[PDB]
């Protein structure tokens, strides 16, 4: 027995082994058990190495050979990936057979520097009233979806998946926007019936699923957002683009904190290890948009992370928030209501995205952010005065709250978005009562498509509002609300 | 009168009042919660790091 | 004829090196370890005795084996200094990471140096004008001066700076020094294409900042060292080219964080809340060395992350002291769209004081914070009674408060995006006097809403005829 | 022979184990061959940890360290006035060598029960607020607490400052030496203060005592000790010195260092075990000396950070239960425009009025319980009252009476100052003038009474006390004033 190539292991317990020799073994390779359970050198010693397990214990015993892989933890990336489920270390769990790989990527992959970026300016478009109007994301940006349990998170995330469908169809290679999907801690059966449900809308061709599930180890848990981000940046570096999901980060950084405990690494903060921060920020570094000379890709994440109480200020909220370029915070108190998406405006922002907002949105999204999130000013003082002035904004936020409201799986393009904000922003509807506001834009889109098809589609190919079309607009408006 | 005004406006202040205590009351109930666990927490790494040595 | 060792040990950021000879390699040295793609340099930071020393690499230790080839450099991790950093952009290690060559610097620096003495401490009262109207007006900042932004997570420090860089660094003849630690790739790119396109930095012609990175993406060795090389560099202006010099650092809590990253790996005993023991000294000896001297000056804001909001966390709270000048950026205050979100009583400074500001400056200043105050004891019960259960004084004083408070907001031009509306700049003198008017109770027929977001107070007067039409 | 020297067998993070040593002492100060010092603090069967008294970039494994055969001690003696030294008494300032009258050890014994004496001379600070009620007696422990920004220093700066009208006369047994320990402060911080001592022509009867940020856990550790030891040169031999441990919070977090990396095991919040009796015995040595003893005293304000307002915290909970009592500075008073924003009523002096000049403690007659009184209905005001003619009244004098109470920094004043300004106060000489202008009232009222009624204030000054005649006339003058 080569003790270079080769160890032998002496003890095994709390998701580590113990191994004596594999003497040319490198700090972070992989290597393989008995068994065929796969594991990683994470700390080379005198006269031992120590493995993190990607299973269970029982499928390690003490006296057992392990053999050096030679490999740095990696997985399979590239095109063949697409319409594939797999776990954390690139293993099809879909039945469906070896994935077709372009090639190899670490894990752990260093950020693009300072100088291979370029500010996002193209369009996330998620399909979503609210987000599209209000937090704007763009390719190459980080977004986080922030909030508590069952409260739209995933919804958001997975609506703007079902949006790309509009584009992914085209040709148009740059227009187009690939999908990676992670589940971390979830139930099995949450991301069967997910999987599902995107092969239902058909936005499975365009997507990749990677999945660590709750009951799978520690490790596995820890990795698969690594190992998505390799997946997500093949796009990346060949001149293409990858919505990245991480849902959610919670749960990463809990099975990361199990890892630490079990290593005996200090306790900090809500018991967090050190380099809890550090987890995230080097996965979400990954995330960027590339230069010219650099083939013009980009990675964007929507990393979730759930509050727990409402509270954005623990430790891992924040830390994330110190990440990202923004928060969608979604309220549970919205979600309660009916408001869903809940997304409260008051507290959600998008640092860079503005810049790639459709000009169209951003005409008609006129002051919508100060307005809006400032008729939250009135309506909670509200319930002293049966004033005047303030009589009219607490009508019109009443409506533009409406309109904000959304169906799931239903996003929406972006010239059937601006008509109803058009109509919302001038008041169209202060008429018009609330029971009705959600009969009122079904209806009005239908008008809209068979009498006024002509400026939908105006809106569709230039994305910007000529003082013309804007006129024009406000003619078709006016009709149909009279009636 | 004045008086009836006075005591309609006193139950109807003291609706509001309940209410808008009720609603801080919930707010620090949370934030108690939160402390709670994290006292339970740092009294727990003292005895672990005191325990290692 | 080098000295070489072989790595015994590796663990996360902490490589162990063993040495065949009895001379051993100094703590603070600089080692190397030549890899497939470039070389992985490595920090002595302890002797571990029998021949052994522990050392923090600067780059990742994926890929390293027992048994290989260990360098020492006879030295400690040195710097290009000089105005040949000017316009560059460069990595803990010192060298350049913009890809326009070797910084042809005439001379290296070793990033490890010892503070300036008591002895050659020179101190001063002079007051840094910055345009905006809450400093200037509740808590002036200092030339020379150590200032310093503490807050939360998006709560505005980033915001800040540039507000500050837009407002001292084109107008102030020195030098300047950006050093980012731990902070995002992406807001180097947004700053290098900004200090190209205001001129600041010129690539043909001649710049007047260098710019130092160790963003987040970076092992925790290079995290905690980069505020060494971007001061380092900061040193060689104040001393040998007796210049007046700016330094910005966002965030220096990065660095402490980094430190305990690697404590755990290091052997320590765990001090509170899981940071290092040596949490305070290895901050003395970062900060101490940031300092104005009697050589030359050194002009420093700080960004200054508060985990958690908490600004009782060892790291913020053993900061302050270090600091001349305080800007407490709160979450509450920025949640009622107030910007810049300083909270107006827990900011402070050295120079508020009549003898550096005059009397009238510091009796505004003075009775804005009690009128402040009074509403701040009030809250709770303006929350859950409402306002008519004040007494008129109170009442008054709440109504005035609350002018005061949007009063203290300001657009800033690098928030244009967020605010909708151009940057203002408020002068000193003109800030003291409109909040004089205010306090002299000449502003009360107005509505609230004219003090938000405008430059002084011939603003007000301008925005409460806007509403009036 | 490893009996006097030793050899380094690890190193990091300012602690050394050394091998040998076999004769050193628990203590015992050590010299590293590359120049570094030392103190032992641990003594093992096969080794020996020691603490650095400076950088630990020059030691390296193999380096030779020495016995010095002498425990941690410190130059003390009259030669210090006026300069600026380190932890272990070298000269920082610049000025060249010390002369010491000899040398003691940082850590002493303190006075036994036997040879003491109550303080009953008092520590005149100089502010209102602190020297009518909370006074601080030559030889009693007075801890200055509150959070960061609050006015600690500026209290313990206004006693040293006011020493001037005593110091500089030839009178020894009135004279109080000051001594001002800065403890993991920033050197600039300090550079200022003795700039500001210095203005006032203070620095001549002061020894700065400075471990500032950067230095060695145990340069800051020792501080204290051997600042303890200067000034208790004056205490041994008939003079007094007032002793500022500025401050103690820093003290106690470099002493965990210390303890954390020489692997003792901590305790509460990773605190060494001991860190209770760290500042105990620290404390213990300020004390007032019987006359058998010559009668001298040392009076110590040291001074501790809280964090959000909370004393419950450990260290701050240590060492109240120590000092004969505290005064609490808060931010919230601070900014209602309350300096120094003293809580009058968490603040007490244990020594009380023992320690204060008689004439001062009549005027302020229940001031303290009054002002309790006052805030006790200043409660009762909230809910929108209507008060009864006594309360109302009390509520005007109390208002007022926390107005006298305000008072610049570096402006401190006489006992002979401050007694009238007390006197108008308590009895309702004030009641009937507008609010607002009870600043312009105290100096045009101090101006008036020396140019007027000179001579009381003279007699205030020298006899220390008031009868009958002192009051009447002061009581007629005051009444005269009130009609500008
Ligand atoms: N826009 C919407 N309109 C109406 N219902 C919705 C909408 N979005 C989500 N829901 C429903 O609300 C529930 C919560 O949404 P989901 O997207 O699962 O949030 P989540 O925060 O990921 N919850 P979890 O991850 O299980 O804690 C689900 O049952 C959704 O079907
Ligand atoms: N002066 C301002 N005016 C208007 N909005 C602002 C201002 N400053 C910050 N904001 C808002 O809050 C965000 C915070 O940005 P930033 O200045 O990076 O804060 P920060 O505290 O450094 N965030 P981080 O470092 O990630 O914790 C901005 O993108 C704006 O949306
Ligand atoms: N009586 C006073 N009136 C007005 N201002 C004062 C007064 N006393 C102190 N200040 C100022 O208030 C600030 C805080 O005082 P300082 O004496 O440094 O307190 P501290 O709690 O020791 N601060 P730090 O050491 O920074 O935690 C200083 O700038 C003083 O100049
Ligand atoms: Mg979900
Ligand atoms: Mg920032
Ligand atoms: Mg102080």
């Amino acid at each position: 027995a080569n003790l270079n190539e080769t160890g032998r292991v002496l003890a095994v317990g709390d998701g580590i082994a113990r191994v004596f020799g594999l003497n040319n073994i490198q700090a972070e390779e992989l290597v393989e058990f008995s068994s065929g359970v796969k594991g990683m050198a994470l700390n080379l010693e005198p006269g031992q190495v120590g493995i993190v397990l990607f299973g269970s214990d029982r499928l390690v015993k003490e006296g057992e050979l392990v053999k050096r892989t030679g490999n740095i933890v990696d997985v399979p990336v590239g095109p063949g990936l697409l319409g594939r489920v797999v776990d954390a270390l690139g293993n099809p769990i879909d039945g469906k057979g070896p994935i077709d790989a372009a090639g190899r990527s670490r894990a752990q992959v260093k950020a693009p520097g300072i100088l291979p970026r370029r500010s996002v300016h193209e369009p996330v478009q998620t399909g979503l009233k609210a987000v599209d109007a209000l937090v704007p994301i763009g390719r190459g940006q980080r977004e986080l979806i922030i909030g508590d349990r069952q409260t739209g998170k995933t919804a958001v995330a997975l609506d703007t998946i079902l949006n790309q469908k509009r584009w992914n169809n085209g040709s148009d290679e740059s227009k187009k926007l690939y999908c990676v999907y992670v589940a971390v801690g979830q139930k099995r059966s949450t991301v069967a019936q997910l999987v599902q449900t995107l092969e239902q809308h058909d936005a499975m061709k365009y997507s990749i699923i990677v999945a660590a599930t709750a009951s799978e180890a520690a490790p596995l848990q820890y990795l698969a957002p690594f190992t998505a981000a390799s997946i997500g940046e093949w796009f990346r570096d060949n001149g293409k683009h990858a919505l990245i999901v991480y849902d959610d980060l919670s749960k990463q950084a809990v099975a990361y904190r199990q890892l630490s405990l079990l290593l005996r690494r200090p306790p900090g903060r809500e018991a967090y290890p050190g380099d809890v921060f550090y987890l995230h920020s080097r996965l979400l570094e990954r995330a960027a948009k590339l230069s010219e000379k650099e083939g013009s890709g980009s990675l964007t994440a929507l990393p979730v992370i759930e509050t727990q109480g409402g509270d954005v200020s623990a430790y891992i909220p924040t830390n994330v928030i110190s990440i990202t370029d923004g928060q969608i915070f979604l309220e549970a108190e919205l979600f309660y209501k009916g408001i869903r998406p809940a997304i409260n405006v008051g507290l959600s922002v998008s640092r860079v995205g503005s810049a790639a907002q459709v000009k169209a949105l951003k005409q008609v999204a006129g002051s919508l952010k100060l307005f809006l999130a400032q008729y939250r000013e009135v309506a909670a003082s509200a319930q002293s005065d049966l004033d005047a002035s303030t009589k009219q904004t607490l009508v019109r936020g009443e409506r533009l709250t409406q309109l904000l409201k959304q169906n799931q799986y239903s996003p929406l393009a972006t010239e059937e978005q601006v008509p109803l904000i058009y109509a919302g922003v001038n008041g169209h509807l202060d008429g018009i009562e609330l029971s009705r506001i959600g009969e009122f834009e079904s209806s009005f889109l239908s008008y809209l498509k068979s009498n006024h098809n002509e400026l939908l589609t105006e809106i569709r190919e230039k994305g910007e509002l000529s003082k013309e079309l804007l006129a024009s607009l406000k003619s078709a408006t006016e009709s149909f609300v009279a009636t | 009168q004045g008086y009836a005004a006075e005591i309609s406006a006193r139950r109807n202040a003291m609706d509001n009042a309940s209410k808008n205590a009720g609603d801080m009351i919930n707010r620090y109930s949370i934030l108690y919660n939160r402390t709670r666990q994290a006292v339970i927490t740092n009294e727990l790494v003292d005895i672990i790091t005191g325990a290692s040595s | 004829t080098p000295i070489t060792g072989k790595v015994t040990a590796v663990i996360g950021a902490i490589v162990d090196v063993h040495f065949e000879q009895s001379e051993l390699p100094a703590i603070l040295n600089a080692l190397e370890i030549k890899t497939p793609q470039g070389k992985l340099v490595l920090e002595v930071a302890q002797h571990l005795g029998e021949n052994t020393v522990r050392t923090i690499a600067m780059d990742g230790t994926e890929g390293l084996v027992r048994g290989e080839k260990v360098l020492d450099t006879g030295g400690p991790i040195s710097v290009p200094v000089g105005r040949e950093t000017l316009g560059r952009i460069i990595n803990v290690i010192g060298e350049p990471i913009d890809e326009r060559g070797p910084i042809k610097s005439k001379l290296r620096k070793p990033i490890h140096a010892d503070p300036p003495s008591f002895a050659e401490q020179s101190t001063s009262a002079e007051i840094l004008e910055t345009g905006i109207k809450v400093v200037d007006l509740l808590a002036p900042y200092a030339r020379g001066g150590k200032i310093g932004l503490f807050g939360g997570a998006g709560v505005g420090k980033t915001v800040f700076i540039q507000e500050l860089i837009n407002n001292i660094a084109k107008a102030h003849g020195g030098f300047s020094v950006f050093t980012g630690v731990g902070e995002r790739t992406r807001e180097g790119n947004d700053l290098y294409r900004e200090m190209k396109e205001t001129g600041v930095i010129n690539l043909e012609g001649e710049s007047k900042v260098a710019l130092v990175f160790g963003q987040m993406n970076e092992p925790p060795g290079a995290r905690a060292r980069v505020a060494l090389t971007g001061l380092t560099i900061a040193e060689y202006f104040r001393d040998e080219e007796g210049q007046d010099v700016l330094l910005f650092i966002d965030n220096i809590f990065r660095f402490t964080q980094a430190g305990s990253e690697v404590s755990a790996l290091l052997g320590r005993i765990p001090s509170a809340v899981g940071y290092q023991p040596t949490l305070a000294t290895d901050m003395g000896l970062l900060q101490e060395r940031i300092t104005t001297t009697k050589k030359g000056s050194v002009t420093s804001v700080q960004a200054v992350y508060v985990p958690a909001d908490d600004l009782t966390d060892p790291a913020p709270a053993t900061t302050f002291a270090h600091l001349d000048a305080t800007t407490v950026l709160s979450r509450g205050i920025s949640e009622l769209g107030i910007y810049p979100a300083v909270d107006p009583l827990d900011s402070k400074s050295r120079l508020l004081d009549a003898a550096v500001v005059g009397q009238e400056h510091y009796d505004v200043a003075s009775k804005v914070q009690e009128t402040l105050q009074t509403y701040k004891s009030l809250q709770d019960i303006i929350a859950i009674l409402g306002m008519d259960e004040l007494s008129e004084q109170d009442k008054l004083t709440v109504e005035r408060a609350r002018k005061i408070q949007r009063f203290l907001s300001q657009p800033f031009a690098v928030a244009e995006v967020f605010t909708g509306i151009p940057g203002k700049l408020v002068r000193l003198k003109d800030t003291v006097a409109s909040f004089k008017a205010v306090l002299e109770g000449k502003y009360d027929n107005i509505p609230e809403h004219a003090f938000y977001m405008v430059g002084g107070i011939e603003d007000v007067v301008a925005k409460a005829e806007k509403l009036a039409a």
